[PDB]
């Protein structure tokens, strides 16, 4: 049952990973466009926000890898 | 009395004999070197930069100079020598122009932020008719002194001048001053002023600087972060300085890989965040600098570098050593109404 | 000798033609420099509680054409202006242009009409502005949109010591609880949303009540707002009673972060599009020169809403339930 939990947690991390890379790409392409400073400040603030959500997802993935390794050592 | 102490003379200008006789006489606009031009230089510098620069001691007939040579002294120590081509005046004109009227040009780039185009001084009315401003060699001395005092802010902003300007401020803004000196000790305040005028940030607008300090030093006592907050509260002055009156500002940018390897610079093991950075990269970025730069003409000002917010000062501290004529700014120090034109891609 | 010089707050640069115009008296024979600018200052002080400094006029700018003008904030120019020659700015209905265009700042009208037509506009009940009055309006827009740099700590001290002449023991009670810097911060947080601070008495009473108990600046600003019920209601209902979605309210409970000294907008970024997409398709355009409509929020989240929506629509006032008189009646 722990492999299914691992798949759950890896999907929940990968959705956040995809959103974070989308935000990075949008940062880069609004830098390339020539937007204003409002846009770049706001997107950098939102990236600083979603960094914590990415790190929480990574920590949950690490906990689930701990539990899956423990169940393998069973 | 020859049996006392004497105070160190800040800035001495030695001339050889011919320039010393040239400063005897009045100019076209009738002005004296010693009585008009130097004070007007001082006042213009004070309007440009927030700095009270001291008066100048001019000694004629130097043994150590030819007659058309000059020398400037920092604290009774000579700092840099100059030469003047005889019977030539310095105006920055493009090589195209220097050959579009068939005048002489002599290439002599005397200091770095100054023109490099010397034309025989009998051609003055020609340049007036062609609407080209030219500078008297005395005015060339004035320009070179001005370049000195811009580049040598650091040696003249010490603690007693900071005290003098604060005590002028007390006449008008005494409770603001009292709050600031509750928040910031006088030596650390002088350090903040020094780190501002490092990047040619004027402190003429003392009011906004003191207001920003009295906001931000409620929480933070590091001098350098407070300097960063003063910069980010001088959005308006920075934008007017660098975007030069436009709808838009035309800057360079970094590469995000460079930004994410200058997160390498962290030094939390020490008190200050001194530079923990791969040694080779001081060439590795800098080559991509040298092949990117537009050479600005000499009477204007250089292209700007736009960085991420937290790494602006490290970039400036790195790149001042070869290119003192880069202004580094980051996103927080411009108005978020300006359109930024992405035209460097430096990797 | 040389000395220091003080930073000059507001400098008004003029071209040659405007500099010749300000020599002479206006239609009612009153002066630009001696009456109209002081009257602007007095009206601004009566509308919002702020003592603006006197105005530094330099004529004959080298850098402007003769009907052009420039405004300086702390000897740094803020916005350049133009005046069409011999035109007055009169908001029309566009069809008028064929029964009988320059938008200068974003709250100035966009209709310049040749100045000879005065009796037509007086008979037709059409209000007109002198170009001098247009300068007055643009300066007023400046000082509304640039309040923040003129409400500093020494002016707060000056108004407090004016107050001490009448309410000294109230002042001493307030300043026992509250340092002067935090009081100036409260004033700035008020005048961010164009809340006037002319009525110092009610603000000081609310402070002297609430600051026994609360030492956060931001809650005290909220309580001053909730004690200015009457002023807010009169501003916003125009003397009437009746002239937002729960899901957003229940997702702004997400923004609880208070570990540091301040709070933190802690929110899925995409909602900055979720409000705004529905926001632009809901807004009524109120007539140019009027008052945009007014946004009603939950009590504790008002500041977050105002901080969010100022960026594109700065001239829309966020208030919450506690800040209106308790008798007045999309996502």
């Amino acid at each position: 049952i722990e492999q299914e939990k691992l798949r759950e947690k890896e999907a929940e991390r990968d959705k956040v990973k995809n959103h974070y890379m989308q935000k990075i790409q949008q940062l880069r392409d609004l830098l390339d466009e020539g937007t204003t400073s409002d846009a770049v400040l706001q997107i950098k603030s939102y990236i600083k926000v979603v960094a914590v959500q990415l790190s929480e997802e990574e920590e949950k993935v690490n906990k689930q890898k701990e539990v899956v390794l423990a169940a393998s050592k069973e | 009395n020859p049996d006392d102490y004497s105070l160190t003379l800040p800035v001495i200008l030695e001339l050889g004999k011919d320039l010393s006789k040239l400063i005897q006489h009045k100019t076209k606009s009738g002005q004296s070197f010693v009585d008009d031009m130097i004070p007007k230089m001082r006042q213009a510098l004070y309007q440009d930069i927030g700095i009270r620069y001291p008066g100048i001691h001019v000694r004629t007939d130097s043994p150590s100079l030819e007659g058309y040579d000059y020398m400037i002294l920092l604290n009774e120590v000579p700092y840099v020598r100059g030469k003047i081509p005889p019977h030539h005046v310095l105006t920055n004109e493009v090589e195209d122009n220097l050959s579009r009227y068939n005048l002489p040009f002599i290439t002599y780039k005397n200091a770095a932020g100054l023109p490099s185009a010397w034309v025989s001084e009998d051609a003055k009315a020609i340049l007036e008719k062609a609407a080209i401003k030219y500078w008297t060699p005395l005015e060339v001395i004035i320009l070179h002194l001005s370049y000195f005092f811009h580049k040598s802010s650091q040696e003249f902003l010490g603690i007693q001048e900071v005290r003098s300007m604060i005590e002028f401020m007390e006449r008008s803004f005494p409770d603001l001053v009292k709050e600031v000196t509750r928040l910031i000790p006088l030596q650390k305040l002088t350090e903040i002023f020094k780190r501002l005028v490092q990047e040619q940030i004027s402190i003429k607008d003392l009011r906004t600087i003191l207001e920003s300090l009295s906001e931000w030093a409620q929480t933070e006592k590091d001098t350098v972060l407070l300097t960063e907050y003063v910069r980010s509260s001088l959005k308006l002055y920075i934008s007017f300085k660098f975007s030069q009156g436009q709808s838009a500002i035309s800057v360079y940018l970094l590469d995000p890989e460079i930004e994410e390897m200058i997160r390498g610079a962290i030094k939390q093991t020490s008190a200050g965040s001194y530079l923990a950075l791969d040694p080779d990269s001081v060439n590795l970025i800098l080559k991509s600098m040298r092949n990117t730069i537009t050479p600005t003409p000499a009477g204007g000002q250089p292209p700007v570098l736009l960085t991420a917010i937290d790494v602006r000062r490290y970039v400036r501290k790195l790149i001042e050593t070869e290119f003192p004529d880069i202004a580094v700014i980051s996103y927080q120090e411009i108005l978020p109404e300006i359109r930024i034109q992405p035209l460097g891609r430096i990797q």
